[PDB]
């Protein structure tokens, strides 16, 4: 832990990278977290909302 | 059965066919909520009920 000040930058930016794609697994009110199965199981009008 | 008391029948490990849902003519109303219903022959459900 002497390179503290070093390995704070790693975990920091790798944290965000994380949380970053973490959020592609939320619904944000959406039916479904992923595009493929809202195109699936819905028409082209209600896809769109 | 009567409305109070309704028929549930439990539908799964099967290879869902709709076409009765298309070549029946005696529907009237054929509501859809969450999916579409032209879409039911390329989606895959862990279970169903009817």
């Amino acid at each position: 832990s002497a390179l503290g000040k070093l390995q704070d930058v790693v975990n920091q930016n790798a944290q965000a990278l994380n949380t970053l794609v973490k959020q592609l697994s939320s619904n944000f009110g959406a039916i479904s977290s992923v595009l493929n199965d809202i195109l699936s199981r819905l028409d082209p009008p209600e896809a769109e909302v | 059965a009567s409305v109070y008391a309704w028929n549930r029948k439990r539908i799964s490990n099967c290879v869902a066919d709709y076409s009765v849902l298309y070549n029946s003519a005696s529907f009237s109303t054929f509501k859809c909520y969450g999916v579409s219903p032209t879409k039911l022959n390329d989606l895959c459900f862990t279970n169903v009920y009817a």
